[PDB]
């Protein structure tokens, strides 16, 4: 679809005197230069004369997916057009030159075309457009207030920790509170390496470091960088809190650092354009004082798309949803025959006009009945919608509305969708529905501050209850709530304040069908204690859909939660964007504030929003959402272009291996793809561009001399790329990459970034379980990349490279000296890390094939993309892993090794359990997000199962233990 | 006499989870009930799960020195002599703001009334035939899901391809009018053979917009007709899953451990 929608290219260029003329220009030819030679060869036409200047000639076409767009980017060749029809109109330029190349920058890392955003008028999505742009001049005014420095940060952001402070392990591997580290000055152009040694603490910052540097050597103009790779230290951090020298004490290795003149930094910075877009430019009374009752009339369904034969009846089932909770009984249309879908009904609700909250949210359904057998009758949903009741400007639904119907989702039972994104099927093709609402004669406004807050105070320090509110605030957010604690928490709500953890359990207490208690609560929640940013995270889920709620986690958000651990939390918070109802919320303004200062943060926001717009749900959406980021990103757009278009041959490559060569053996099919990555085509773009999985790595000449398709499961692809970094030999000589096309990369992400919050909370409690979360990055529908970790080989694969001694004499074999007795404890250590991790999300079934060990005895997992599903124990020690363990002693389940791998096993478990909430938190999320195993809060029940969350703390370890006693066969 | 054991009581339906609890009162009527175990695990606390106002409450029964009841004062003496005074008198009483009392409790008898086949021969030999029923079935799905997805993508890049056509047209059919007001000075006096070959090139393009158009049409009966296929086979799933599961739930407290479904599944 890049090129064209051949050997000889024959456009038939129309002039404006309309000379339609059928030429022949090379495929190479650029734009200038096939515009030169057609104005000549237009001369010999009889009506030349009516030809005017060509400097003021310009060229329009059809793009593939239908955007005429003009074509004032001459650069670009007859293959990057990506025209639609061979032919070419030539007309005067109109509008601004650099507005539309601005537009087709943004058009291509999008995928959309941006003047597709200009079609649609409604109010909600117009009014977004022209009022996001306050967040992103203020973004763009902030990273260009300060000195050029501030330029550079939003750059090469630090990559930084949460804690100046070293855990008591990890401080005890530096002697005296000194690391050695070694300099790496290059003094001449002419590459003359000379490396420095120099004892440093662990508290000195880099402008220290420079400072003993250049004494050792024998105001400061230079600053550090991380050999191998592009990230600097120009923060005034401790050194030691950086991620890189973190990691490099932790598997005890060498830093290496390099010195870089600023000025040399700040040369290769360009500058800044945000040039102000197009669209800049461009009786009622209260809700309260209305006391009639919700009644809503569903006149007809246009189209529903079920056999008349097999389905007798259809009704609609609908229902008033507060974010989960209903807020009445759901209410049924009588029943009608298929042929004629006709209601014209007049729904009535229990719910008190008045007594509506802001987030109403009206659900609809179409059921299907059959009655004929059977005592329970088989209601089978075919079709669901939502509507909120308020409209973004506080105004309540009125009039006759058309709603189209989005279908089912897979793998969901219930009849009614609550956690489905409110909104319309764009889609003609869809059931539709016709609504109507009751009119009040005016237009109905909800409330505003001042009328809830006079609602409120006009209705109207203890012995014991504190251990029981302790004990309440202590729970599972998915803890058995009882209708006793619910009446406890909210007699007592004014004592909750002196605990802020309990927010989240009292607002479960409080009922929104009544205005009065809402009320109440508003004034309390206005002066909350503000809590930690990971009980912020709660309130942000699908349960509580209040503006307030949300409002003030985000609040927390913003002066609590730090750039690592929004990195860390960034898949979530992407996922926590749908259940917001409308666009102009508080979680964007904050997002993109992130977004347009971090260029860490900026390059996973990009992708995280770009692998979501394959779902028609959120397209519009988060198309919305990227282009005003692209607009505003800076020079990253043209960094941003290199991947996207390298990422697309490659589909384009895999797409015709997967489906024209299937019948082809591995044979074929490697001298096939020999010859389509030898064209100019892939070698420009498939070269000397940032890796998608890290922007500090760059991935240079394309090596094909090792470049295969891996003989595997769905025929990946092994890519290697060189450095093209200077220091390259340090740090890594060819960044290897698995490119996945058909597979789900979305479950295993996920897997990965559990098991990173898992080995940070083992590491700072105390112990030292090491494992290894490799990267992953799902780019689009059913295509990924996954980071190769370098030397390792399959358990399987290492059985006939080297029996059940064949796993510790291979270890002994590429491990003689003293070093030998490290790395069977490195395989221990990381073991019972696999085997805890494993047991507590339940992955999949373990072969000795998904088992990487490396050459120092590491372990580590090729994560399924099927957790909570295989209760089940996946990963158990078998005969070859206990020899290992046990230092090769016949005595396997006896040994003192063997029962130190117990107790290691024991305090994993117990650690997790304590921090239970956190991964209940993550897990709750991605409801949305279209996971077949993740979809309900009845799949996380697994979770709050294997941690035996409910029991005590003594009685779930005897529930840990006969778990494992049931394959291990013995403690 | 009023005061029964709770193993023989149809209401008490022993040690369940929230989530098989959720399913039973799914989509119930107000003021249907049942009397579980509660979650926590210890001896006598029997929580009592309500369906009112839509969603499923939950009650907890305290239990001191050999009664029970809801708030502290436990006059009642066993479960069974609480709930029946529960449902012959509405709860309005324990808190104003509810109202409906236990009208119809959920039933294990009745349930078991549905299992076929108590003997043991038959047990087995059912859950084989239910299980590779819906095992043929839910494959069967999956194949016209993934059918019903690849035509998605069809129609949807068929439809694109139909924008573009029709754009198309407007510019040629703009440049047409161009020579329209342009060939005024010559007819009032090459041009005559520059004008056959635009006309000839937008009739050849308005036939292929048309057969576009057709092949569309087609496309869309069959995404519509497979959607309909895939609307009939779901309820079909539903109701032999239900089944399956029931042997299943049946069968798993005959002595057998969770490892051989497990493996068997
Ligand atoms: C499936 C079993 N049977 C095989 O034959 C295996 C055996 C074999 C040999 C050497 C390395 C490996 C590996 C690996 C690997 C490494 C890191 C990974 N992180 C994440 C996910 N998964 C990973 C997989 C496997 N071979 C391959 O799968 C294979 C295919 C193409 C290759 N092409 C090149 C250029 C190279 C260097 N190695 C390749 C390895």
């Amino acid at each position: 679809s890049g090129e064209l929608w051949p050997p000889r290219i024959l456009v038939e260029c129309l002039l404006p005197n309309g000379m339609i003329v059928t030429l022949e220009c090379l495929r190479e030819a650029t734009l200038i230069t096939i515009k030169h030679e057609l104005f000549k060869e237009a001369r010999k036409y009889p009506l030349h004369q009516l030809l005017q200047d060509e400097s003021s000639y310009i060229f329009v076409s059809v793009t593939q997916e239908a955007e005429r767009e003009e074509f004032f980017d001459e650069t670009r060749r007859l293959c990057d057009l990506r025209l639609f029809q061979p032919f070419l109109k030539v007309i005067e330029p109109v509008g601004n030159r650099e507005e539309k190349i601005l537009n087709r920058e943004i058009g291509f890392a999008i995928g959309m075309p941006v003047c597709e955003f200009d079609m649609v008028k409604d109010p909600e999505v117009q009014d977004f457009r022209r009022n996001i742009l306050n967040v992103c001049k203020e973004a763009v005014d902030l990273r260009d207030l300060n000195s050029p420095h501030s330029r550079a940060m939003y750059v090469y952001p630090p990559n930084v920790e949460s804690s100046p402070e070293l855990p008591k392990h990890i401080y005890n591997k530096l002697d005296k509170g000194q690391i050695i580290v070694v300099i790496w000055v290059i003094v001449s152009p002419n590459n003359d390496k000379q490396k420095y040694t120099l004892k440093i603490n662990h508290d000195c910052v880099p402008e220290q470091v420079i400072a003993e540097a250049i004494r050792k050597k024998t105001q400061g103009k230079y600053i550090l960088k991380v050999c191998g790779c592009d990230e600097y230290f120009l923060e005034k951090y401790p050194l030691s809190q950086y991620k890189y020298i973190r990691s490099c004490i932790m598997l005890g290795r060498m830093p290496n650092l390099m010195l870089m003149a600023k000025e040399s930094l700040y040369s290769q910075l360009p500058m800044d354009c945000f040039t102000m877009p197009s669209y800049s430019r461009r009786s009622t009374k209260s809700l309260w004082v209305i006391n009639s009752a919700l009644r809503i009339k569903i006149l007809c369904a246009t189209y529903v798309n079920v056999n008349i034969r097999d389905i007798d009846k259809i009704y609609v089932r609908t229902g008033i949803y507060h974010g989960g909770e209903p807020l009445c009984d759901n209410v049924n249309t009588q029943r009608v025959p298929c042929s004629n879908p006709r209601w014209n009904e007049w729904l009535n609700y229990d719910i008190y006009i008045p007594d509506l909250p802001r987030a109403a949210r009206l659900c609809l359904s179409i059921c299907s009945v059959k009655g004929r057998k059977g005592a329970k009758e088989e209601h089978c949903p075919l079709a669901w919608g939502n509507i909120n009741l308020f409209d973004y400007t506080d105004t309540l639904v009125s009039g006759k509305m058309a709603l189209n119907l989005w279908p089912v989702p897979h793998g969901l039972e219930d009849l009614l969708n609550p956690i489905g994104v409110t909104g319309s099927n764009p889609n003609k093709e869809t059931p539709c529905l016709e609504l109507e609402f009751d009119w009040f004669s005016s237009v109905v406004k909800f409330p505003d501050m001042s009328v809830i807050e006079e609602h409120a105070n006009w209705s109207v320090l203890r012995e014991n209850d504190k251990e029981q509110l302790k004990a309440i605030s202590t729970r599972d957010p998915l803890s058995e709530i009882t209708e006793q604690e619910k009446d406890f928490l909210w007699s007592h709500r004014h004592y909750c304040v002196t605990i802020p953890e309990i927010l989240p359990k009292l607002l479960l207490s409080v009922k929104w069908n009544s205005r009065d208690e809402v009320a109440q609560m508003y004034c309390l929640v206005k002066d909350w204690p503000p809590i930690k940013p990971e009980q912020a995270m709660e309130l942000l889920d699908c349960n509580y859909p209040d503006p307030m709620v949300r409002g003030f986690a985000v609040r927390c958000l913003e002066k609590y939660l730090t750039d690592d651990k929004l990195s860390q939390y960034l898949i979530q918070l992407v996922q926590v964007l749908k259940y917001e109802q409308y666009l102009d919320n508080l979680l964007v303004r904050f997002l993109l504030k992130k977004a347009l200062t971090n260029q860490r943060i900026g390059h996973f926001f990009f992708w995280h929003l770009k692998s979501e717009m394959h779902n028609k749900t959120v397209s519009q959406r988060f198309g919305l959402l990227l282009e005003s980021y692209c607009r505003a990103c800076g020079m990253y757009l043209k960094h941003l272009n290199r991947q996207v278009e390298a990422m697309e041959k490659l589909i384009n490559l895999t797409d015709i291996l997967k489906q024209e060569k299937k019948d082809e053996t591995q044979k074929v099919q490697m001298k096939f793809l020999v010859e389509q990555m030898r064209r100019p085509d892939f070698m420009d773009a498939l070269q000397g561009f940032l890796s998608p999985l890290n922007p500090a790595h760059q991935l240079g000449n394309l090596r094909l001399e090792e470049c295969r398709i891996m003989s595997s499961a769905k025929r990946p692809l092994w890519l290697n790329w060189e450095n093209p970094d200077i220091m390259s030999e340090l740090l890594f000589q060819n960044n290897e990459i698995i490119f996945k096309n058909g597979d789900d990369l979305r479950q295993d992400m996920l897997t990965l970034q559990i098991i990173r919050i898992m080995e940070n909370i083992w590491q700072n409690q105390g112990l030292d379980l090491r494992m290894l979360p490799y990267g992953c990055l799902s780019i689009g529908d059913c295509v990924g990349l996954i980071e190769v970790v370098r030397n390792s080989h399959t358990i399987m694969q290492i059985q006939c490279k080297g029996n059940s001694h064949t796993l510790h004499q291979w270890l002994k074999d590429k491990n003689k000296g003293e070093i030998y007795d490290a790395a069977i404890d490195l395989f221990t250590r990381s073991c019972a890390g696999y085997c805890v991790a494993t047991f507590i999300l339940g992955i999949g079934d373990r072969h000795n094939s998904n088992i990487m060990v490396k050459d120092d005895g590491q372990l580590f997992h090729i994560d399924f993309g099927h957790f909570l599903d295989h209760e089940r124990v996946p990963f158990v020690l078998t005969q070859d892993f206990l020899i290992v363990i046990s230092k090769g002693a016949q005595e396997c389940t006896k040994t003192r090794e063997f029962e130190r791998f117990q107790e290691m096993c024991y305090k994993a478990y117990l650690a997790i359990r304590q921090h239970a909430n956190l991964f209940i938190n993550l897990f709750s999320m991605m409801l949305g997000s279209g996971m077949p195993e993740l979809q309900s809060f009845d799949d996380i029940a697994y979770i709050r199962k294997t941690l035996a969350l409910d029991k005590t703390e003594q009685e779930a370890l005897e529930y840990f233990m006969k778990q494992m006693n049931d394959a291990h066969h013995g403690g | 006499n009023n005061n029964m054991s709770l193993q023989d009581a149809e209401w008490y339906w022993g040690d369940i989870s929230r989530e098989e609890v959720n399913e039973k009162l799914r989509d119930t009527a107000d003021g249907t009930f049942l009397v579980r175990d509660a979650s926590t695990k210890m001896h006598g606390d029997y929580t009592l799960t309500l369906r009112k106002g839509g969603n499923n409450k939950l009650i907890k029964i305290f239990h001191r020195d050999g009664k029970y009841g809801f708030s502290d004062p436990l006059t009642f003496s066993s479960v069974v002599e609480l709930i029946n005074h529960y449902r012959n008198e509405s709860l309005a009483q324990y808190n104003p703001k509810l109202d409906v009392k236990l009208l119809y409790p959920v039933s294990k008898y009745q349930q078991d009334q549905v299992v076929k086949e108590d003997n043991i021969e038959a047990v087995g030999k059912k859950l084989h035939e239910y299980n590779t029923q819906f095992q043929e079935k839910s494959r069967e799905y999956d194949r016209l899901y993934e059918e019903y997805t690849r035509t998605s993508q069809e129609i949807q890049m068929k439809r694109t391809a139909i924008e573009a056509f029709n754009e198309t047209i407007k510019i040629f059919e703009e440049q047409c009018q161009t020579q329209e007001r342009y060939s005024k000075e010559y007819i009032e006096k090459r041009i005559m053979h520059n004008y056959d070959k635009l006309k000839s090139r937008i009739s050849e393009i308005i036939d292929s917009r048309r057969r576009l158009e057709e092949d569309l049409k087609k496309q869309a009966a069959e995404y519509r007709e497979i959607d309909k296929r895939m609307n009939s086979i779901k309820p079909d799933l539903i109701q032999l899953r239900k089944t399956r599961d029931q042997y299943l739930m049946w069968l798993t407290q005959k002595g057998v451990r969770q490892k051989k479904l497990n493996e068997w599944l």
